[PDB]
């Protein structure tokens, strides 16, 4: 089993990085609130994000460094079905939410004159509801048996048993990874696409690592995010878990899970230049 | 020769007009003031925030009743606020999106508005169907409609782009004087308490009071350096201030003929839009290009106190009659309420 | 130069009816104004501070 | 008491339905771009209002989407004023005729004006130099020189980049290419990405100044949300 | 009171040097880019040069480009234009114009038929 101090140490290091991206969700949020009409549609789905992020980090975590502390080690399959169920209705909220948001951008940028005839507030708000109920139908298979999942005491987390039901591993594997990566792929090579032909414009390559860099750190976040749970996933349902995977390993592909939440406002708010400008002044009229 | 000479005639009235003035004065406001204790700082905390403009705020007016305004906008809307329960009493779409100027009927039954169309709207807010249409349409200027005032029900006085303000009469439709006498274009004008006669500020540099009822500029008032884009009257009535685009405050006297006062520091560089007086009139209150409205008080020299919280340039100011609170509207589509 | 003329004749006797008029001492008229502005202080609810049991915005 | 209770109920009522009607209105004024054209009366503005008092208002809808242009009719000479109107407009379209060589001079610096306005610096400005064929004919017979007017016309040398038109001699190109480097040397002195100047070469018989302007607008909005997205 | 009062213009013969100086009182120098129009016989006014604030940088027009000289004193508030040699093409009034506000970089309207800021101008004669 985990030691005392490795626990200790997986305790402290999650709690205080989910506490800096609560933080910063909460001075996300308080600028997206401050402005309705500040980034139109889009504010609502960078609203969703963060309140996605923010719920997991306000729900989900407690409980997991509760497994990982040494206070209750024996915990029946409910509970963590029930933990695994809800870290999973919010992994898959923001995942939807962060499709939205990239076939959004690719609309904003690649139709400038018609996205706002195409996106409107009311489908903004329809595509809310979407995510949302995708995310719920998403996290019930577990709920009503598809997927089971149960403590194990080496590791001291609520964790899917993958072997158990192939098809809701390789379901969750792909609403995961594959849907969202092949339409970041897409959108961001296009804009990319774009990008290139703006620069080469304006110029009359070497500066056009600018947009490289900011489309690399999306989609490698993104990975960094998400694809160690994945392949961790995937692992489970070829081998066992225990006997392959060390345990510091598995603590890794953890809290690399639960940097989403500081992730996603870095990426989504502050690469935006009003919402960077907002949070400076605000900054700056605090300090 | 006789322009020559005639222009001679000119410069030696002007220089009389001067020397009248500088025996006039002896002792300026500064050191009367003096000896009077200053104000305290004063802070204004903003107690509403008006939203549901698309586009800039040009201008808002006041009611009588102190608890209604009317705000326009460059997306077409006429806004008329309940201030206590920040309800929109009523949304007018506008037949030319770009408007300039609004004024509010002491009356409280009409509403008027005008800009880039040259013409002056008059909408009726007491229509019997309870939805409110165009009442009156006054076209005669022959340039951009910059301000309106209701003496009453019955007749407006419009400032113009094309230099002139004109006296309408609303009922048949006609400008029944016209004000002549600015070289440049009229941006703002203040009705006194009384309405018998009215100030103007124009492109010119000059502010000229002029009498409503025989049409002639009384007196004419030279101390900015640029143009003036903001005209208040002082309470009392025999003084007014000017807020210009060379970053300064002017109080001038009626009865004096010359300037009192001027409201500047080196730090603020930028243009005063609009200008506003307290009902003491103790305070001056003057929106900026650099987002911000400062406080002055109309005595002293000295600032005194800031109202901050815009994003973008102030283009109106307001101060209700009871003086309960300042309304200050911007080019960021908001309007705040400070108490 | 027919409009000038007559433009610059509308300026001198505009400016002959500017010159023939009284005014007042400087002193006499800043000591009026800061009357008004002492006289009226108390009805000014921004120079003197409001309970805010009968301020309507608070 | 209870009549109160009502009157707040009425007005609450009305304010929602004023609010149904302002979120209409928003759906509906997002969606359209606004145009400002600017130009004088001999520079040919008429012939690009012909394809598509105070203020004139001209509605067309390239690609369904909806574009509303303004052109100023009875405002004075005197424009530093109501210019400030026009400070949220998509782009301003300023017709030069690139033929009247000092009407140059004077559109050079009104075009300086606008550029380095503060309140206008996060404006583009589609610039079109009408008249073409005028100016082509005028250097042909060599009558009025360009060098009279501007010094540095005489040592300007075609740029290799420029694309020539097949039909014209280079001397006409160079005339034409030389009118567009003054404006570009005045767009290029300032302006850090803010807003941008794209010029055309037009004629009165030329049809595709709608598909320009479509086009040039749809650079404008895409540079500024690749700005915002910190891609460009 | 804005005022801007021109002096130096008179007849000359073409190819001779002529200063003209622009005396502005009524606001403060130092803070306003100062131009020089010039209005042809039956002719609209135009533009001929300006110069900056601090007067580093120095516009002409085409015509009269690498002949004309223009300086300011900004310790005299006086503005100056010195023509070495001269067409009989330039009989005109020379006016000096302010612009029209105080640290802007643009300057608008110093050209149009009826601006305020503008002086009242001496007429230059070039004749044999």
């Amino acid at each position: 089993p985990i030691s005392l101090a490795h626990g200790i140490i997986r305790s402290t290091v999650l709690v205080i990085f989910l506490a800096a991206s609560f933080v910063g969700n909460i001075v996300l949020a308080l600028v997206l609130q401050r402005k309705p009409q500040l980034l139109q549609v889009t504010n609502r789905f960078i609203f969703n994000l963060l309140v996605t992020d923010l719920l997991q980090i306000s729900l989900v975590a407690p409980w997991v460094v509760a497994t990982s502390v040494p206070l209750f080690w024996p915990l029946n399959s409910h509970f963590c079905t029930a933990l695994v169920s809800l870290t999973h209705l919010f992994a898959f909220a923001s995942v939807n939410t962060i499709v939205v948001v990239s076939v959004d951008r690719y609309l904003s940028i690649i139709h400038p004159l018609s996205y706002p005839s195409k996106m409107t507030q009311r489908r903004g708000y329809l595509l809310l509801y979407g995510t949302w109920i995708v995310a719920i139908l998403q996290s019930t298979p577990p709920l009503y048996g598809w997927g089971q999942a149960a403590f194990d005491e080496r590791n001291a987390l609520c964790s899917m048993i993958w072997g158990a039901s192939p098809s809701y591993t390789i379901l969750s594997v792909v609403s995961f990874i594959v849907i969202p990566l092949i339409v970041m792929i897409a959108c961001y090579s296009v804009v990319f696409c774009a990008a290139r032909r703006q620069h080469a414009l304006l110029y009359n390559r070497c500066y056009q690592c600018k947009a490289a860099k900011v489309i690399f750190i999306i989609i490698f976040s993104y990975v960094l995010s998400l694809g160690p749970y994945c392949f961790l996933a995937v692992l489970a349902v070829w081998v066992d878990v225990e006997t392959q995977v060390p345990q510091w390993v598995i603590t890794i592909i953890i809290w690399l899970f639960f940097l989403q939440c500081c992730i996603h406002p870095y990426v989504y708010g502050y690469m935006h230049k009003t919402i960077k400008k907002e949070i400076q002044d605000m900054l700056k009229k605090f300090f | 020769s006789e322009l020559d000479q005639l222009r001679q005639e000119a410069e030696q009235l002007k220089n009389q007009i001067r020397d009248a003035r500088k025996a006039c004065a002896d002792a300026t406001l500064s050191q009367i003031t003096n000896n009077i204790d200053p104000v305290g700082r004063i802070q204004m905390r903003t107690r509403r925030t008006l939203r549901g403009h698309l586009a800039k705020i040009y201008a808002m007016h006041w009611g009588t009743d102190s608890r209604l305004l009317v705000s326009a906008s460059q997306d077409g809307k006429l806004i008329i606020w309940d201030s206590y329960t920040t309800n929109k009493v009523h949304a007018i779409p506008l037949r030319s999106s770009w408007v300039m100027t609004c004024a509010y009927a002491p009356s409280g039954n009409y509403v008027a508005c005008g800009g880039l169309d040259n013409i002056c709207s008059i909408y009726n807010l007491k229509t019997r169907e309870g939805n409110v249409r165009v009442s009156r349409e006054l076209a005669g200027h022959t340039g951009y409609l910059s301000c309106c005032r209701f003496l009453d029900d019955n007749q407006i006085v419009t400032s113009s782009g094309d230099t002139t303000c004109a006296l309408w009469d609303i009922e048949t439709g006609q400008q029944t004087t016209t004000f002549t006498g600015h070289t440049g274009d009229v941006m703002s004008l203040s009705l006194a308490p009384d309405t018998r006669l009215f100030v103007s500020g124009a492109c010119d540099a000059s502010a000229k009071l002029w009498d409503v009822r025989e049409g002639m500029c009384r007196q004419t008032f030279t101390g900015h350096e640029s143009d003036i884009n903001a005209i208040c009257f002082f309470p009392n009535g025999n003084a007014f201030a000017t807020g210009s685009d060379d970053a300064t405050c002017r109080l001038f006297d009626l009865r004096a003929d010359q300037e009192l006062m001027t409201y500047s520091h080196d730090n603020i560089i930028c243009g005063i839009t609009s200008v506003s007086f307290s009902k003491s009139g103790r305070l001056l209150l003057a929106g900026y290009d650099d987002f911000n409205c400062n406080v002055w008080d109309a005595l002293k020299a000295d600032r005194a106190g800031v109202l901050a919280g815009h994003d973008n340039r102030v283009s109106c100011l307001g101060v209700t009659d009871d003086g309960m609170a300042v309304a200050t509207g911007s080019w960021d589509s908001f309007l705040k309420i400070w108490n | 130069n027919t409009a000038s003329i007559a433009q610059a004749r509308k300026l001198v006797e505009q400016l002959k009816m500017e010159a023939n008029i009284d005014r007042i001492k400087v002193s006499k008229a800043a000591a009026d104004l800061m009357a008004y502005c002492e006289a009226h202080a108390k009805e000014d609810p921004l120079l003197t501070p409001v309970p805010a049991s009968e301020n309507p915005f608070r | 008491t209870e009549d109160q209770r009502n009157e707040e109920k009425a007005q609450r009522e009305a304010n929602k339905k004023i609010e149904k009607q302002l979120q209409k209105d928003k759906q509906v004024y997002r969606a359209t771009h606004r145009l400002l054209l600017l130009g004088a009366g001999e520079s040919g503005k008429n012939t690009i209002v012909k394809q598509f008092s105070g203020i004139f208002e001209t509605k067309f809808q390239v690609d369904k989407v909806n574009f509303h242009m303004f052109d100023v009719g009875a405002q004075r000479d005197e424009r530093r004023k109501w210019i400030q109107c026009f400070n949220d407009v998509t782009a301003i379209i300023f017709v030069v005729a690139s033929s009247s060589y000092n009407r140059l001079q004077a559109a050079l610096k009104l075009f300086d004006s606008i550029w380095n306005n503060k309140w206008l610096r996060d404006t583009s400005v589609i610039l079109f130099l009408n008249k073409q064929d005028l100016l082509a004919e005028k250097v042909l017979a060599g009558k009025s020189k360009i060098e009279d007017y501007f010094p540095e016309f005489a040592r300007y040398t075609t740029p290799e980049d420029a694309t020539p038109e097949p039909g014209e001699d280079p001397r006409v190109t160079r005339a034409k290419y030389f009118i567009r480097d003054e404006f570009l040397r005045i767009s290029t002195a300032s302006g850090d990405g803010r807003h941008y100047c794209y010029p055309h070469f037009t004629c009165a018989v030329d049809t595709e100044n709608i598909r320009r302007v479509f086009n040039d607008c749809r650079d404008i909005i895409q540079r500024m949300h690749l700005r915002q997205y910190e891609l460009l | 009171q804005v005022q801007l009062q021109e002096s130096g213009g008179g007849l000359v013969q073409p190819g001779g040097s002529l200063r003209l100086s622009c005396a502005a009182s009524g606001f403060t120098f130092s803070n306003y880019k100062m131009n020089w129009v010039r209005q042809a016989p039956g002719k609209g006014l135009e533009w001929v040069s300006d110069i900056s604030q601090s007067g580093a940088s120095i516009s002409y027009t085409g015509s009269v480009k690498g002949r004309f000289t223009i300086s300011r004193d900004n310790a005299k508030n006086t503005l100056y234009l010195q023509m070495n040699s001269l067409k009989p093409e330039d009989t005109a009034v020379y006016y000096c114009a302010r612009c029209p506000a105080p640290f802007t970089r643009d300057c608008f309207d110093v050209t149009s038929t009826t601006y305020a800021y503008r002086g009242q101008g001496t007429q230059v004669t070039v004749s044999s």
